[PDB]
């Protein structure tokens, strides 16, 4: 019964279980490497020695952070128990790959743990930029279970994808407009086509560099007219649409939770909401290398890489824009939800102005690779996806589970981690302005108490993971059922019980001729 | 109609246009007698980084000894 | 050379540098324009008490939440390609100086005439000699004249580099197989401190630069007293 | 029906035993934050 | 959402031993391991 | 009759678990080959890898001719599915253009400056490439010959053209490796023979797959599983077919003649 | 001869739904419905296999957000913001 | 000629940060400046300025490596 | 060759309990049982290569 329903599972609520689960245990890992490199950065000096393993622990924060915890928490989970749930579908399209994408999401996993065991260890960071991932720079294995750990999360998001994108597409009621779907959908929908056209291109990249390594080739090789800045330019094409995949269920959590506590039947512009989505969407693409300015690329393509990341900015600012006016106007629940919602609003803001002000090229001349760059995608990425993930996660506990939460204990870890969040990641503004760069086992003198004040606030957020593990463990100890829901109305979700059963939809939704 | 139109177009098109192509580089290989090129070692040709995982490490995949140098020269 | 409690830049020495601090303190105000704009807005509905769930009109505020932000991008966007025409104007090379970033260390190259090449590497902190800072000082100091407009070709040997003086106000990846360009300027002598910026190994972090500007007849002084 | 349904019933886990969760739950995220400071150890050990 | 009464009611000694509980074995690895970094440091 | 929604609902299966940890196996054993010289781990993920597949395959054949488990709204989701994975594969190989348009159109000094680089003589892209870009669209047109001859719904010009595109794909898979026989460079000499090498085997390996497509539609057709209406296998294949003819038509174009 | 017509070798719920359309009722919700007429004495016929069905209103025209309630077996009730009736019925199979 | 200059100038057709192609340039000029004169009888000693350009412009061992391609007949360019 | 899915489309329908991935017969079964006891076999030998690279001697 056990290996039948869930190491065989064909349905898309348990599917979004075993999410859950893989996502928690991925935060786990990744709070423990973040709180190891602040144990590094809230004193000076090696308190481990070399700083190569540092750079495996940071490889090691990144990539679990990103590919383990946040696409299975957000895009993966909360795709795979609500999207049926939310266009009225009995179940996914192809739940076989998608039972297929979640089982290969563990073999990555482990295969990053042991590209952690080899001795060589994946001292590259996020970027695996040659030559240091090479032959000469890493005589190891280490890089490559860190490759194919990539291969395995690709083809598992490809697949994701695919089955995301023909279930939204196909199996929506057939008198409904596609400009009818809640937003959540129409987020994933723009995330699992962004997927599909930017996980081929790091299969690309990382067939290249395993090629380059392994059957001396000379793909990134400067002795036989290759060049790095290739792998720069396909990584980047990859990575300003990932960080779009980190961000777009974020809009599209933050969208619904903000409509529903906020009292209103409907979110303010759903064509500007749908417009905005689209446009970042397609302005992804042609962004890629604002990562780029220090590289040495032709003026010319800089000033149109940072003109077309200012067409990049604006339909954010319509969004965020239509996020204000919904809330305008109507009465405010004080559910936990609300209080993450106004935290994704706020340092998402700032967090995207930062990222503004590194989008200024010459001000990417003064500011690539220092900590005012981890402070701007800690603040949209660390806090913004982050919260998007607990609004979410406190918001639809009550349908995955059946249990409600405590509002006071709840919000008591909301403000636990928000006012963590923000002593850990508002020094490095000052700390990148400074000018320290990235990767630094040890810091001089001038940023020694940044780094101190916030190392004492990740130990802050520590604090608030183990108030929510704790909470987790209340609420299903304390097993109080679920009374009533409202705007069940207007939120598909929540009509079908609280938890839905096994399988939901075997009457298909009679929509309206119209 | 359909059907029928690419029945004939691949037996009066593609077909004959196969054999045209297939005799053209059949009469050149029996004709060409290539008088392979001498050996220069080239710093940027014959890169090795690394052995490859299978033989001698030296050896390409689908290496051709009559026309493919190692790094020190044709084999003969 | 950073201060403890720093919450700006490091302040000017180069005119490119005062061009970018000047176009970045109005980038401040205009996020602080915009962050204050943000929090009162959500005070004011935070604040607020009178409801409104009836059907909302949608096209009436998208044009003007659509053109002014405009406004604010493009006049954020035009003093960025002012800057970059200043980079793009022409040089007057008194002197080329090549970077070439080996593994956990640099090597500077003056070559115009009687090419000299030295080591830049790493002093450590139980060999400091007193009175200096920790994780910046090297015992082969990098020698530049002031008020010139010099070349920097900027590569490395093995591995990635980044060369990132920040007071001075150059960054620049050092690439095997593709040196860059960086015209450093100053107005004032000394010592001026930097870092790598470009992960490269087990000592990425002990990899800084120093670089001391001095009068052209103490430069080749120096020059002529090493040889 | 085919499978059982209900509060609690939907998770791969037991929940009847608080005590039992509690054990299960701290052994898992045990796990999961002390499997990077073994990673660490390891490394030391082996460098 | 309302919710129903808990069918299991933690007591005062419940949510210490809960709270309690995993921060000791979820951070007590931690402790270990950063506690004996300079030991495992030693090559022996 | 317990669903009234025409969509479908797969029985549980143990081969999304098998070929997930099969690609594992996969990953390791190449991670042995490299570095620790053992086959055996690559070889066992290969033929665990396979094995799954077939299984897998053969449970959504029994699932779709054996039980009619394929309504229309279901194959319109795998004809979507299928034009994603397609696009899929688009992407990668414009990737791997991109590769070799960033080698070729600026090339280094350490190529000598020009295109293709010094040292090794390029292959001549008249004759041999020539006869391979003919076999495939031969094999194209006998492709669409074939769906009409199902939409006219008769055998023997089915099967006719399914055993002469069959052919014609084994002919250029042999061609092929008949050409990296016959070729002055290796994949270890240069950026240009490494690109392009890289290129062509992901190719080749494309149309190897392509054929195993069109080896399944055969069989599955000479056991008439296929009808008039409803033949989404063999249209499957002659999508991923026509992918395959217009990469190596871009492939053809721009290796072979924009700078040789 | 030739190649086998699905209409006799096709079997299962691609021949019952096959027999529907050649029959032109479709009880299998491939298509969306009709009279779209919600008066007192002629609600929206809704057919259910169950004694209660999820429907959904587009009670306005071009409406982005649609209203989500469901029918019990009985007299007809109303769309919560609209007001259109709906009457549920047994498809008896 | 036999000018006496600082340093090289700012090639205008070379206005961008990279100038490995400007070393590149100046080498595989040099070089055809250096058989051209040795061909047809002209002072070999007029692109003196070709000579110490790319000794300005790329790093010594870029040189010597390049030098030691010459003296073996390794030398990629169009020499 | 001759028409057998009609007589093989009456082996699949039968609801006689067994999922869709083994109501062929035994073949299935035993194939099924073989692919499990090589992908978890080779799984077990896979995590010990990778600890053997882990940890040398
Ligand atoms: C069925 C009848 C009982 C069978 C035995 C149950 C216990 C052993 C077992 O095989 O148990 C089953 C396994 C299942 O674990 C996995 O499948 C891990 C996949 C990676 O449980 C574990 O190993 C431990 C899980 C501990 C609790 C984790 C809570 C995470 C909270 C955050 C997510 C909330 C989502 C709400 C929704
Ligand atoms: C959540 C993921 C996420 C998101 C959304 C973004 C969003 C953005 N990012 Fe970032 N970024 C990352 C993740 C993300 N980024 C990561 C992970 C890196 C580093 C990776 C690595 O180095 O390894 C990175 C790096 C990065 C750099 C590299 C700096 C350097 O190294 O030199 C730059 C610079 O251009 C940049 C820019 C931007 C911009 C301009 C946006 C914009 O999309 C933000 C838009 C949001 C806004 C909120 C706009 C503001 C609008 C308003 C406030 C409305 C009102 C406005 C007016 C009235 C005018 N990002
Ligand atoms: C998802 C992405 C993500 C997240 C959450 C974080 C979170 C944090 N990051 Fe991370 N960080 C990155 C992505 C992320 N980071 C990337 C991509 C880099 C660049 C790597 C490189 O340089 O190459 C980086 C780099 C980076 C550095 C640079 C290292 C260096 O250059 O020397 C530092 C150091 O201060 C740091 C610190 C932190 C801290 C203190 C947190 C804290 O916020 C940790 C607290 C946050 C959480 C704990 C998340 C919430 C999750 C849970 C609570 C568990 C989930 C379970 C359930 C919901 C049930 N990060
Ligand atoms: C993207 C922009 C850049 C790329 C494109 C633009 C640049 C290139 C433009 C090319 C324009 C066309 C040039 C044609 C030159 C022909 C000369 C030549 O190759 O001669 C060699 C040979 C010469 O052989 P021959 O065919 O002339 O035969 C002569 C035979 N004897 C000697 C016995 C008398 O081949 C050809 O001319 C063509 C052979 C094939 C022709 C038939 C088609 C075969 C099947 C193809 C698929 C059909 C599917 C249906
Ligand atoms: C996990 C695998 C642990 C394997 C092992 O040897 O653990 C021993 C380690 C202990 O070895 P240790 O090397 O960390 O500490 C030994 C310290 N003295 C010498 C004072 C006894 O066990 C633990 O760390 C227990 C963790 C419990 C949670
Ligand atoms: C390889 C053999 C392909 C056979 C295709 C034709 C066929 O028999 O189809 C029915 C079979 C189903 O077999 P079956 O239902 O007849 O059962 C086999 C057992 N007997 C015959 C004894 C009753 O379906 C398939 O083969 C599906 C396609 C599988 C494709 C695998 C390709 C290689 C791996 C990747
Ligand atoms: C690489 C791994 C490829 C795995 C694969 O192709 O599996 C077959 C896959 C699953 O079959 P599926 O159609 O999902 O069956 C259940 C619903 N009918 O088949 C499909 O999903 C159908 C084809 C979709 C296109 C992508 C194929 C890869
Ligand atoms: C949060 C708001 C959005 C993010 C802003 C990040 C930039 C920032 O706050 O920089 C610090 C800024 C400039 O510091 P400055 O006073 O110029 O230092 C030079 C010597 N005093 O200093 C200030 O703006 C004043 C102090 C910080 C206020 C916040
Ligand atoms: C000390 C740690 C254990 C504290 C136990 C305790 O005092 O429990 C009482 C209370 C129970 O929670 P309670 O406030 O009843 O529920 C929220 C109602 N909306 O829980 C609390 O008041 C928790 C107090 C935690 C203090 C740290
Ligand atoms: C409660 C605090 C306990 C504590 O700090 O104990 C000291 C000990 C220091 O470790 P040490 O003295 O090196 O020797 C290990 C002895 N088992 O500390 C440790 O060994 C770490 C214990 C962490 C316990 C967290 C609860
Ligand atoms: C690499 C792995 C991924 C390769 C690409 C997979 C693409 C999947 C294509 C679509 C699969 C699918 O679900 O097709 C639907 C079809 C059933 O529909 P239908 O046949 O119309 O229904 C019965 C007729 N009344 O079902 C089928 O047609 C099932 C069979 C589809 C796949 C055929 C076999 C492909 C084999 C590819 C790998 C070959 C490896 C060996 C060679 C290389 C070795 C290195
Ligand atoms: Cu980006
Ligand atoms: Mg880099
Ligand atoms: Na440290
Ligand atoms: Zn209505």
């Amino acid at each position: 019964m056990f290996i039948n329903r869930w190491l065989f599972s064909t349905n898309h609520k348990d599917i979004g279980t075993l999410y859950l689960l893989f996502g928690a245990w991925a935060g786990m890992v990744g709070t423990a490497l973040s709180i190891l490199i602040r144990a590094e950065l809230g004193q000076p000096g090696a308190l481990l020695g070399d700083d190569q393993i540092y750079n495996v622990i940071v490889t090691a924060h990144a990539f679990v952070m990103i590919f383990f915890m946040v696409m299975p928490m957000m895009i993966g989970g909360f795709g795979n128990w609500l999207v049926p749930l939310m266009i009225g579908a009995p179940d996914m399209a192809f739940p076989r790959m998608n039972n297929m994408s979640f089982w290969l999401l563990p073999p990555s996993f482990l295969l990053l743990l042991a590209s952690s065991m080899v001795e060589a260890g994946a001292g590259t960071g996020w970027t695996v930029y040659p030559p240091l991932a090479g032959n000469l720079a890493h005589a190891g294995a280490s890089v490559d279970l860190t490759i194919f750990s990539l291969h395995l999360a690709g083809v598992s998001s490809i697949l994701g994808a695919i089955n995301f994108i023909t279930t939204i597409i196909n199996m929506k009621p057939p008198a409904m407009t596609q400009y009818q779907t809640p937003l959540f959908v129409w987020s994933v929908l723009i995330t699992a086509v962004l997927l599909l056209l930017s996980l081929p291109v790091l299969a690309a990249g990382i067939t290249m560099l395993l090629t380059d390594r392994n059957l001396n080739t000379t793909f990134f090789d400067p002795a036989g007219g290759g060049d790095p800045i290739l792998y720069q330019h396909l990584f980047w094409f990859f990575g300003h649409p990932e960080v779009y995949i980190l961000i777009l269920p974020g809009f599209g959590i933050i969208s619904h939770v903000v409509t529903y506590y906020s009292g209103k039947k409907e979110p303010f512009g759903y064509m500007g909401m749908v417009w905005a989505m689209m446009s970042i969407g397609f302005l992804g693409f042609i962004v890629w290398a604002h990562h780029m300015f220090t590289v040495g690329l032709d003026v010319d393509t800089r000033a149109y890489f940072t003109s077309a990341t200012m067409i990049i900015a604006i339909p954010t600012g319509v969004k965020v824009f239509s996020w204000l006016a919904t809330l305008h106007g109507g009465n405010i629940k004080w559910s936990p939800a609300m209080l993450w919602a106004l935290g994704f609003i706020f340092l998402f803001t700032v967090g995207g102005l930062t990222g503004i002000v590194l989008s200024n090229s010459s001000l990417d001349i003064v500011l690539h690779d220092t900590y005012y760059v981890v402070a701007h995608f800690h603040y949209v990425l660390s806090m913004g996806a982050v919260f998007a993930i607990m609004a979410g996660f406190v918001h639809w506990f009550p349908l995955f589970s059946g249990f409600t939460l405590d509002d006071t204990w709840a919000k008591a870890h909301f403000a636990i981690m928000f006012v963590g969040v923000n002593m850990t990641f508002f020094p490095q503004h000052f700390l990148g302005l400074s000018g320290m760069p990235r990767r630094y086992s040890d810091y001089p003198d001038a940023y020694t108490t940044w780094n101190t004040v916030s190392s004492m606030g990740s130990f802050i957020s520590l604090t608030a993971v183990l108030i929510m593990i704790f909470m987790i463990w209340e609420a299903f100890a304390s097993k109080r059922e679920v009374m009533s829901v409202s705007y069940a109305s207007t939120n598909l979700e929540w009509l079908h019980g609280c938890p839905p059963p096994y399988h939901t939809f075997e009457e298909p939704t009679y929509v309206k001729v119209k | 109609g359909s059907a029928r139109m690419w029945k004939a177009l691949t037996y009066f098109v593609a077909l004959p246009g196969v054999g045209v192509s297939m005799l053209n580089v059949f009469l050149k290989s029996r004709h060409e007698e290539h008088e392979r090129p001498p050996f220069v070692a080239y710093p940027h040709l014959r890169i090795r980084t690394k052995p490859f995982p299978w033989g001698d490490g030296n050896h390409t995949l689908f290496h051709n000894p009559h026309v493919n140098p190692l790094p020190t020269g044709y084999e003969d | 050379m950073a201060y403890p409690f720093q919450l700006g830049l490091q302040d000017a020495t180069s005119p490119i540098m005062e061009e970018l601090m000047n176009f970045h303190d109005h980038t401040l105000m205009i996020v602080f324009l915009i962050s204050s704009l943000v929090l009162y807005i959500i005070s004011l509905m935070l604040t607020t008490k009178l409801t409104h769930t009836s059907t909302m009109d949608a096209q009436e505020v998208e044009t003007i939440w659509t053109i002014l932000p405009a406004v604010i991008l493009i006049m954020i966007a035009l003093p960025s390609l002012r800057i970059l025409y200043m980079m793009d104007e022409i040089n007057n090379p008194v002197l080329t100086v090549k970077t070439m970033g080996h593994q956990w260390y640099w090597s500077y190259e003056y070559t115009d005439y009687e090419d000299l090449c030295f080591d830049s590497y790493m002093i450590p902190t139980n060999d400091l000699k007193p009175g200096e800072l920790r994780l910046l000082e090297v015992d082969n100091r990098v020698v530049l004249p002031m008020e010139l407009p010099i070349r920097m070709l900027i590569s490395s040997e093995d591995v990635l580099h980044s060369w990132a003086v920040p007071s001075l106000g150059l960054k620049t990846d050092a690439i095997p197989g593709r040196l860059n360009q960086a015209t450093v300027t100053s107005n004032r002598p000394g010592l001026f401190y930097g870092q790598c910026s470009e992960i490269c190994g087990s000592n990425h972090s002990f990899m800084p630069i120093v670089l001391e500007m001095v009068p052209l007849k103490y430069f080749e002084n120096w020059s002529a007293s090493m040889i | 029906s085919h499978y059982e349904e209900g509060p609690g019933k939907n998770l791969p886990f037991s929940v009847e035993n608080k005590w039992r969760l509690l054990a299960m739950m701290t052994v898992y995220f045990g796990s999961g934050f002390a499997a990077p400071f073994f990673i660490v150890r390891h490394q030391l050990l082996k460098k | 959402v309302h919710s129903k009464p808990a069918r299991e009611q933690l007591g005062v000694l419940d949510i210490t031993i809960g709270l309690t509980s995993c921060f000791v074995c979820c951070l007590l690895p931690a402790g270990w391991v950063l506690s004996h970094l300079e030991s495992y440091k030693k090559r022996e | 009759t317990h669903q009234t929604h025409a969509y479908h609902m797969v029985n549980p299966s143990p081969w999304p678990l098998t070929g997930a940890f099969s690609a594992l196996l996969l990953t390791s054993g190449l991670v042995m080959w490299f570095h620790y010289n053992s086959i055996t781990l690559l070889t066992l993920g290969l033929l665990t890898n396979i094995l799954t597949m077939y299984q897998w395959w053969r449970d959504v054949i029994r699932e779709g001719t054996y039980q009619g488990h394929h309504t229309p709204i279901v194959q319109k989701g795998l004809r979507y599915g299928m034009i994603l994975f397609i696009v899929s594969e688009v992407f990668f190989f414009a990737g791997f253009f991109w590769a070799f348009y960033h080698s070729s159109l600026v090339p280094t000094h350490d190529l000598g400056g020009c295109w293709p680089p010094t040292g090794i003589s390029p292959l001549n892209p008249l004759e041999v490439p020539l006869l391979n870009t003919s076999v495939l669209l031969a094999s194209g047109v006998s492709i669409t010959w074939a769906h009409h001859s199902l939409m006219e719904g008769k055998r023997n010009h089915m099967n006719q053209a399914l055993l002469i595109t069959i052919m014609l794909g084994l002919y250029f898979t042999i061609l092929q490796a008949s050409e990296y026989f016959e070729t002055s460079f290796s994949i270890s000499d240069g950026i240009y023979g490494s690109t392009f090498f890289m290129a062509t085997g992901f190719h080749g390996l494309h149309v190897i797959i392509g054929s195993t497509f069109l080896i399944v539609c055969l069989l599955r057709q000479l056991k008439f599983h296929f009808t008039s209406k409803h033949h989404f296998g063999f249209e499957a294949a002659a999508w991923y077919w026509h992918f395959v003819d217009v990469v190596w038509l871009f492939l053809y174009v721009s290796i072979y003649w924009w700078g040789s | 001869g030739g190649v086998p017509t699905d209409e006799e070798q096709a079997t299962g719920l691609e021949r019952e739904i096959m027999i529907a359309a050649q029959k032109g009722l479709d009880p299998y919700n491939m298509l969306p419905p009709k009279a779209a007429s919600g008066t007192k004495e002629d609600p929206n016929l809704v057919p259910s296999i169950s004694n209660k069905r999820i429907v959904g209103c587009i009670c306005e025209e071009d409406n982005c957000t649609v209203i989500w309630f469901w029918l019990h077996k009985g007299e007809s009730q109303r769309c919560p913001n609209c007001g259109t009736h709906y009457k549920l019925v047994p498809h008896q199979m | 000629k036999i000018k006496n200059y600082k340093t090289a100038p700012f090639d205008s057709r070379f206005p961008n940060q990279n100038q490995t192609k400007n070393c590149w340039q100046n080498y595989l000029d040099f070089h055809r400046c250096e058989k051209a004169m040795t061909a047809k009888g002209g002072d070999v000693s007029v692109c003196e300025w070709y000579r110490r350009v790319y000794k300005s412009l790329c790093p010594v061992s870029w040189v010597s490596a390049w030098d030691d391609r010459i003296a073996e007949g390794t030398f990629p360019g169009k020499i | 060759f001759e028409n057998k899915v009609p007589e093989k489309q009456k082996l699949f329908q039968e609801d006689n309990g067994m999922p869709v991935h083994l109501k062929g017969g035994a073949s299935d079964a035993l194939l099924y049982r073989a692919t499990m006891a090589l992908t978890l076999g080779g799984t077990a030998y896979a995590i010990y290569l990778l600890a053997m690279a882990a940890f040398p001697k």
